[PDB]
């Protein structure tokens, strides 16, 4: 009986570590980028070029 | 060199050099001969006063404009119209700028072949282009989108244009303007 049981768990234990330890390669993609304001200081441009 | 931009527009006629601010020369298109008879000698009376000179002696005139609803129905006035627009109220010969006319949507073709063959034949500018008055109203807002509604004086027309593609299946015009609100 333990070693049955212990077969599964070591079986699964892998697929465990394979799920979980690898998603500590990378989870900081959660972090947006900055997405800043104006606060009314880019407006330095008048109606003089508008196709560039 | 500079372009001429001119815009016959029905009611004032438009146009100035390319990159100012207001149009130089700004009066109201008719063309009107005297209808009385006339008993002064040397007078110096001509046979036909166009632009804003026939707005001061209208009193003795017959008045008409040569463009009904956006077309143009009498092209020797319209022809006489241009000549004055372009020797008198700029003085600039024709044979050396580009011109840029503007019509209405949705008009005759033969009105839109017929100014070009004027333009190169009489007035012998070295290239034209014909442009759809309301993206030019477009232009001047600074935007790129929107639905733009050109309520002149021949006629009412309402371009839909976004992102920069025109809607050809959505232009609505419509030929109640100034001059039916003015009758
Ligand atoms: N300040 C104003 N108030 C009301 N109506 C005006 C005014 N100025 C012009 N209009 C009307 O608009 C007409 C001029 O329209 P305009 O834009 O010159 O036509 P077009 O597109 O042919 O140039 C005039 O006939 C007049 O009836
Ligand atoms: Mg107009």
């Amino acid at each position: 009986l333990g070693t049955r049981a212990k077969e599964s768990l070591d079986l699964r234990a892998h697929l465990k570590q394979v799920k979980k330890e690898d998603i500590e390669k990378e989870n900081r993609e959660v972090g947006d980028w900055r997405k800043n304001i104006d606060a009314l200081s880019g407006m330095e441009g008048r109606k003089k070029k508008f196709e560039g | 060199t500079t372009a001429l931009v001119c815009d016959n527009g029905s009611g004032l006629v438009k146009a100035g050099f390319a990159g100012d601010d207001a149009p130089r020369a700004v009066f109201p298109s008719i063309v009107g001969r005297p209808r009385h008879q006339g008993v002064m000698v040397g007078m110096g009376q001509k046979d036909s006063y166009v632009g804003d000179e026939a707005q001061s002696k209208r009193g003795i005139l017959t008045l008409k404009y040569p463009i009904e609803h956006g077309i143009i129905t009498n092209w020797d006035d319209m022809e006489k119209i241009w000549h004055h627009t372009f020797y008198n109220e700029l003085r600039v010969a024709p044979e050396e700028h580009p011109t840029l006319l503007t019509e209405a949507p949705l008009n005759p073709k033969a009105n839109r072949e017929k100014m070009t063959q004027i333009m190169f034949e009489t007035f012998n500018v070295p290239a034209m282009y014909v442009a759809i008055q309301a993206v030019l109203s477009l232009y001047a807002s600074g935007r790129t989108t929107g639905i733009v509604l050109d309520s002149g004086d021949g006629v009412t027309h309402n371009v839909p244009i976004y992102e920069g593609y025109a809607l050809p299946h959505a232009i609505m015009r419509l030929d109640l303007a100034g001059r039916d609100l003015t009758d």
